[PDB]
C-alpha cells in the first residue's frame, strides 16, 4: 500500500512470473499423471483430479487488486 | 494450445461423466432402498 506506482509493479510483475510458473509446471505434472494413469489403467477407474489451487483465491483476489490500482491511478493522474 | 482446450473439454466430459455416474450411483441406491422397501411393502399386504 504505501510503496511507489512503478515498484509496486515490479513487485507485480514477479508474482505474475510466479503463477504463470506454477500454472505451466502443473500442466507438464498433468501430463505425466495422465500418462501413468493411462498406462496403469486398471488400477484407476476414474481419473478426475478436480485440482483446486489454494492460492487461486490469492491469485483472482491480487489481480483484482491490481486492476482497482491501474484504473484508479490513471483516473487521479487524468482528473487533476 | 490444442492439447490444453482439448483436455480441458475432456475435464468437462468426465466431470460431467462424473456427476451424472454419481447419479446412477445416487438414483441406483435410491431404486435399490424403494424396491427393498416395495418387498417389505408387499410382506405387509401378504401379512394384512
Amino acid at each position: 500500500m504505501h510503496v511507489a506506482y512503478e515498484e509496486f509493479e515490479k513487485v507485480m510483475v514477479a508474482c505474475f512470473e510466479v503463477f504463470q510458473t506454477w500454472d505451466d509446471e502443473y500442466e507438464k505434472l498433468q501430463v505425466l499423471l495422465r500418462d501413468i494413469v493411462k498406462r496403469k489403467r486398471e488400477e484407476n477407474l476414474k481419473m478426475v483430479w478436480r485440482i483446486n489451487p489454494a492460492h487461486r483465491k490469492l491469485q483472482a483476489r491480487l489481480d483484482q487488486m491490481r486492476k482497482f490500482r491501474r484504473q484508479h491511478e490513471q483516473l487521479r493522474a487524468v482528473i487533476v | 494450445s490444442s492439447t490444453n482446450q482439448h483436455i480441458i473439454r475432456l475435464e468437462s466430459l468426465q466431470a460431467e461423466i462424473k456427476m451424472l455416474s454419481d447419479r446412477k450411483r445416487e438414483l441406483e441406491h435410491r431404486l435399490s432402498a424403494t424396491l427393498e422397501e416395495n418387498d417389505l411393502l408387499q410382506g405387509t399386504v401378504e401379512e394384512l
